[PDB]
């Protein structure tokens, strides 16, 4: 799905895409 | 005892008052629980608290920044807020850099959760998210449910709710329960029927999140499909603002509020439990009488956000103690940091728990449509963190 | 008229020379310049080079904010770099936020795009992702292709190869083409056959990114389910390392080359399309000498990391020089950026040319198989950033 195993850098930048298996 | 203290804190919170953890709603409980405080410390000792805007975003990085330079390398002792994801990041970061403890009753993101580095001097004081999604997985395993979607709104800018149900899926990806996630963003233009239709694709129980509004709009849509009849169950997370039952969460004065009332029956909500005492009365009492006299209302029981602050104040002044007594002082960081954690102690309006982890226990409650006809929406159940058991109401 | 002027610059790379772009790699390219630079500017003018490591993490924000606040309040004349897309985010917030001008031959991904706030002060002197995108977008419309899988590697960490596939996507949703994505870690355990199959799902036109071998075993897989050979179009993009993009990629003196060459029959690969002149190799001499001297075993050459540091110093040079004839100094960051926007200028290797919104201009060039038997990669086409127009070769 859109999460992948993590977001180790929630609150960086990185918000112009999503994710998913 | 000991020399009277100067503690310098930097409180960093949105000035703008369209946010719930403003910094004129914040004020009044720092300011409280700080007359309280007093008479855990050398008598005499002071507290100077500097409130600067955070604007729920880089600001708050450039305003302790600045004043770190400006004054010539001296920071504060003590360090709360922000509240957003995106603005506690570098700060924290920064304080862990500086060896500067930050308490917030922000910052639920489950990002935040490894400490073992990067974030190691955070204090959360608020439930993170991945505790409610600690208690949907419980809630899960009671139905004997197995799979779910997530349903949520992203305006790529503070995404509350991406982070929101990011915690459901954290915990929700671990033990294995399958997961559908749908995205959409609201502000933008609309198409409700795309997600219902994908929602009657995908599974049969749902875990909704977004604007009260957005919820509704979907509840309709989905409604008018005949989804509302018992074939599918509906969630959706409101922990700061849930008080609308009671009244009625459907109910609008709208035209639709006879459809509204009917599709939310399949309709629970996910809240806060929210305990009072004779104190929390008076506490709230007082916080609001000020908000108001400042051009502001205020939701009746002060949010989650400004009780958080209180008990955040109390903590810190609880752990400055400790390490006083043992030699260390104000600067020491690290240590006050892990005085907090770990710990249970007396919040302004109960027992208030901080796990291993920094990170505090969270309590859940579950609101559903007791009577169709009139459309009566009551807690059917809580969840205690700490306890870790979930439990009907009487 | 003008006194000797004194720039204070701010080296902001990695420790670690595992990095393309690492210090010892680049300094030699950055001194260069420099000699070429002060021999435009007032007589007696010196620059003071501050070589630090950003270790492609927090480590740029912290050393960046120490140097300020320990020193004075006084920043630096000139910041170069980070490289790395999360380590480069603060830095040019916090320059963009003191008015201080900032070039970096990184910081590719498509948030840096959107300058009208944040990223003000910021000019990335190499191709960004977004152009490579804009690259094949053209590709696309060449072929009649309207849809397209993206297949990259998430490490959670740098995430390099999400930023690149990101800048492909964003040009593609806007202009309407409909793409698929798919992302596993390869830091972890691979199930290249999963990869494979859904590949096999999605459309026949594949774009993709990971590292030089995680390409090729997809490439086997894939091969082992026939899926090469004119069904399904695989691509990989390889825009910096020569060791990747250089003829022969699908060698390895392993047991599988032979089966390797098979496949590679169907994969195209992406890369810059890099021009030379006799100076240049004046500069290769040198730049290899120092790389040597200083022990680290030559690579092949230059990559356009070190080129591009170079240009970005004659581009601040030259930006100087004119904002201090309009009467300015060098501490008006804002009118000394703007002057190295929306122009063009001869770096070591020829032109180069920015655009109004600060980004270099890229040129692009696709390696195809052209004798199956053999094993030659020649180049099929280019693509001309600035003019916008992809041509074939003979
Ligand atoms: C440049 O690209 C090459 C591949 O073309 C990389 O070399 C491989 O590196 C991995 C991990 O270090 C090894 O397992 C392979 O054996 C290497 N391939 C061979 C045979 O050269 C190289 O790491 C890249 N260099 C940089 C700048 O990272
Ligand atoms: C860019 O600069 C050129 C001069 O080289 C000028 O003629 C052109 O109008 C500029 N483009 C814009 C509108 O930014
Ligand atoms: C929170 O939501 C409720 C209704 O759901 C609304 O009445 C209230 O104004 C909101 N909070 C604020 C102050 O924006
Ligand atoms: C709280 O849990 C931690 C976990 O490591 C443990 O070290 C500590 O003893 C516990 N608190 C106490 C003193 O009971
Ligand atoms: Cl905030
Ligand atoms: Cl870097």
């Amino acid at each position: 799905g859109c999460f992948g195993r993590k977001m180790d850098r929630i609150s960086s930048s990185s918000g112009l895409g999503c994710k998913v298996l | 005892a000991l020399p009277p203290q100067k503690i310098e804190v930097l409180v960093l919170l949105p000035q703008d008052d369209s946010y719930l953890f403003s910094l004129t709603r914040v004020r009044p409980a720092i300011e409280y629980a700080l007359r309280s405080v007093e008479g855990l410390l050398p008598p005499g000792t002071r507290f100077q608290v500097a409130y600067e805007d955070s604007d729920c975003g880089n600001r708050a990085l450039f305003s302790l920044v600045d004043r770190v330079a400006a004054a010539r390398g001296a920071k504060p002792d003590l360090i709360l807020g922000p509240v957003c994801e995106y603005a506690a990041a570098p700060v924290a970061r920064l304080a862990s850099h500086w060896d500067l403890p930050m308490l917030s009753a922000g910052a639920l993101a489950a990002g935040f959760q490894h400490k073992d580095s990067e974030y190691s001097h955070l204090t959360r004081v608020a439930p993170a998210y991945a505790k409610m999604g600690e208690m949907m997985l419980a809630l899960f395993r009671h139905h004997h449910w197995s799979r779910a979607a997530l349903v949520y709104s992203d305006d790529k800018l503070e995404r509350n709710c991406y982070f929101t149900l990011e915690g459901v899926h954290e915990v929700f990806q671990e033990e294995g329960l399958h997961t559908s996630i749908y995205s959409f963003d609201e502000t933008k233009d609309l198409d409700l029927e795309d997600i219902v239709r994908n929602i009657q694709a995908s599974e049969r129980v749902v875990i909704m999140c977004a604007s009260s509004d957005t919820i509704r709009s979907i509840m309709l849509v989905a409604h008018r499909h005949g989804m509302t009849s018992g074939d599918y169950a509906f969630f959706n997370i409101e922990l700061f603002n849930s008080s609308s039952y009671g009244d009625g969460s459907w109910k609008r004065g709208d035209k639709h509020d006879f459809e509204a009332k009917q599709a939310y029956s399949s309709l629970q909500t996910v809240t806060l439990l929210r305990t009072v005492k004779p104190e929390f009365e008076k506490f709230s009492m007082e916080v609001k009488s000020s908000v108001e006299k400042q051009g502001l209302n205020m939701e009746d029981y002060v949010n989650m956000f400004v009780e958080g602050f209180h008990d955040a104040i109390l903590l810190y002044v609880l752990a400055l103690h400790e390490v006083l007594r043992a030699g260390y002082s104000k600067k020491d960081g690290g240590k006050i940091i892990q005085q907090t954690w770990n710990r249970t102690f007396e919040g302004i309006a109960g027992q208030v728990s901080i796990d291993a982890n920094g990170d505090r226990y969270g309590d859940f409650s579950v609101i559903a449509m007791t009577d169709v006809e009139a459309g009566t929406q009551e807690v059917i159940g809580d969840y205690f963190g700490k306890e870790g058991r979930f439990e009907m109401r009487p």
